[PDB]
């Protein structure tokens, strides 16, 4: 559909649907409304998405942060929040499309390689990723105490599965 | 393949059913579909822009905060 | 003094002092650095101060978001968490420039009285007033429970009190 | 006066002494108060910009969570 060109278009600039297209958009999926709550609800939460997950992995392991640390400097622990966003980001992409095939393309084909060769340490990865997981299906469940979310209330049970599927297979290809 | 640009998609999901509108970017702000609207755009995800540095401040928090839990 | 021409330019377009130029600036105020670290309190977390502010108004009174309060729908809502940002700002830059005259001519000259016409509650401007004060004396002095800031250790007093007696010209005007 | 026209003083206060730099928008970098700045604009203070409604956002979160206390 026009958002799959707008991922392969060589500028990515952005793309938009209202009216009749969404309409038509949601057909196309399963659970349209509900499913547009649920990529609304991690996009909109990002920060705090982010930022509780990878603070997670340095509470479990506070190393991280002392001198020899692999998110010792600004700088490298901007790159590892940046990436909980990208990996986060690609994550939103396959609830609003249905399907993982970006993500999988796009963002995890290569990046255990590239993470080995960096030192990128795959227990870290695979503690942030657990907590974003964690966190979104809170988010998506009526389970974030500090956020509500206004939505219908309503059984949301089966859009958490399908996003925990797309983190597993980021879990998966970083293990 | 990963490309390592750091480019991702970012979605933004609008619902502005209160009827505060923003600007128009598609046809179909009417009917069923008021306040309703999706927006996909593929972009590096940069360290900060406009001069905020957005994720600069979110690690200056992460060092210092890592023991809150903003969750609970 | 390159500061002053921003408030007065016809575009209001940036200025930056960094390096000799900074530690000039410094000399001109009590507690350069220290100052510079208030300051940064207070702009790095503009929205949770105007979020928790406005949000305490709000709860303590409830009245307000029901029909016809002055924040009921989204707009005035914004509106509101928007002058209480203009306002904060407004302090934050009386703190970096060690005296409130900008404060006291382009934010408050005129405001009660734009107020009244537009028929917004002082009542609840002076609690969103109070609380911004109290989260941003806690911000400053590092009494923020659920987010510190890392500086050298030492005692802010004297410019959180400073800070307070800006808000206080505040709480005056729109009383 | 208050003109009405909600313009406030933007004060960003950069410290970037951990050595990973933002855009050079100042000549003095050098010395004692290398990787020190301070930025002043003035500038409307929008519900949104670049696409992005943050003041929109924050207007949502209090409605439902205005019962949360984010401070504790
Ligand atoms: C912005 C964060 C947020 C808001 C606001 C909200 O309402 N909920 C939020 C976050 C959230 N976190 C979780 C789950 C976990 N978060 C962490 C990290 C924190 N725990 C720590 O020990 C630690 C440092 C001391 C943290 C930082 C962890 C470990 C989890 C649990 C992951 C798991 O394996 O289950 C959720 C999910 C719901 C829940 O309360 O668990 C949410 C919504
Ligand atoms: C983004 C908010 C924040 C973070 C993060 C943090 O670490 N501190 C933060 C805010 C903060 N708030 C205060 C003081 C007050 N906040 C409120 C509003 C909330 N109280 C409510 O009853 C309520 C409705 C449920 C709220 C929302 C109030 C009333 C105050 C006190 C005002 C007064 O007259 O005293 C502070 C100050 C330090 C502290 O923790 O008490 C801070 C830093
Ligand atoms: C789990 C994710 C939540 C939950 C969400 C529910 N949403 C329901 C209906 C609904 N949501 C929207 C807004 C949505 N659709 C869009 O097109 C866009 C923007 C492009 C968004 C933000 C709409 C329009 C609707 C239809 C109802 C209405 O007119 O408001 C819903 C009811 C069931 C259903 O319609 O499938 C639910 C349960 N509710 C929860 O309790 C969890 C936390
Ligand atoms: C390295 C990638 C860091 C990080 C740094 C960022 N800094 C950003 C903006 C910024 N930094 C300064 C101060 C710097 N410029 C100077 O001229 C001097 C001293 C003479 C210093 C100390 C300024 C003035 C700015 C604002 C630029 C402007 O007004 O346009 C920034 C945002 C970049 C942007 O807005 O394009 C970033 C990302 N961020 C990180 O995550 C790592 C740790
Ligand atoms: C209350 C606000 C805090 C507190 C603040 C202290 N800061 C101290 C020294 C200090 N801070 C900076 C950074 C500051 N100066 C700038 O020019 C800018 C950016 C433009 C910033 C962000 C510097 C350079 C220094 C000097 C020493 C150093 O390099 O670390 C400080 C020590 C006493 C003093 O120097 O007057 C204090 C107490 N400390 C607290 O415990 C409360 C919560
Ligand atoms: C009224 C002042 C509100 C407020 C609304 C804002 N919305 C902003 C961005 C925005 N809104 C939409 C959805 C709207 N446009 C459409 O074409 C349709 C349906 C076909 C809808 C439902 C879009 C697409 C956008 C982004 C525009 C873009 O991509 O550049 C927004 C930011 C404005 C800006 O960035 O220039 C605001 C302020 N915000 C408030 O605080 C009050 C309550
Ligand atoms: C955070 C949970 C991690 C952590 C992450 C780090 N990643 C670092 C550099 C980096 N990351 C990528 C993958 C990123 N680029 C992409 O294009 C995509 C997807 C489209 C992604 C997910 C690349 C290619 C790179 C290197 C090039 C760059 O910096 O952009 C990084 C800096 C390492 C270094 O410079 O030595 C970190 C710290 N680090 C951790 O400790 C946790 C587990
Ligand atoms: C929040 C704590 C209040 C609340 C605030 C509202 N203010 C509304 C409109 C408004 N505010 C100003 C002053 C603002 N403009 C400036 O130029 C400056 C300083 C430079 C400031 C501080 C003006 C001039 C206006 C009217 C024009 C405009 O909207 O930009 C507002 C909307 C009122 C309405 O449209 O009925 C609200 C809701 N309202 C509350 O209930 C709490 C106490």
């Amino acid at each position: 559909d026009a958002f799959s060109k707008v991922i392969t278009s060589a500028d990515g600039k952005a793309a938009y649907v209202g009216g009749a297209d969404l309409q038509a958009l949601k057909k196309f999926v399963s659970e349209g409304n509900k499913r547009m709550d649920s990529v609304n609800a991690i996009v909109s939460n990002a920060s705090c998405i982010v930022s509780d997950s990878v603070s997670g992995m340095v509470c479990e392991n506070p190393s991280l942060i002392a001198p020899n640390g692999g998110v010792y400097t600004n700088r490298k622990m901007a790159a590892c929040l940046r990436d909980a966003e990208i990996i986060l980001r690609y994550v939103s992409y396959s609830l609003l499309s249905g399907d993982s095939s970006v993500l999988e393309d796009r963002c995890l084909n290569g990046l255990k390689e590239t993470y080995a060769s960096l030192g990128v340490p795959a227990a870290g990865n695979a503690r942030t990723i657990s907590i974003m997981k964690a966190t979104v299906i809170g988010f998506i469940t009526n389970n974030s105490q500090q956020k509500k979310l206004s939505t219908p209330a309503g059984d949301c049970s089966a859009l958490a599965s399908e996003v925990g599927g797309y983190f597993d297979k980021v879990s998966s290809a970083l293990a | 393949a990963m490309r390592k640009d750091a480019k991702a998609p970012y979605v933004t999901v609008f619902d502005e059913r209160d009827g505060c509108g923003g600007p128009t970017k598609a046809g179909g702000n009417s009917g069923d579909n008021k306040g309703l609207c999706v927006k996909v755009a593929m972009k590096k995800v940069a360290y900060g822009e406009g001069g905020v540095d957005r994720i600069g401040e979110m690690a200056r928090d992460v060092f210092v905060n890592y023991d809150k839990q903003r969750g609970k």
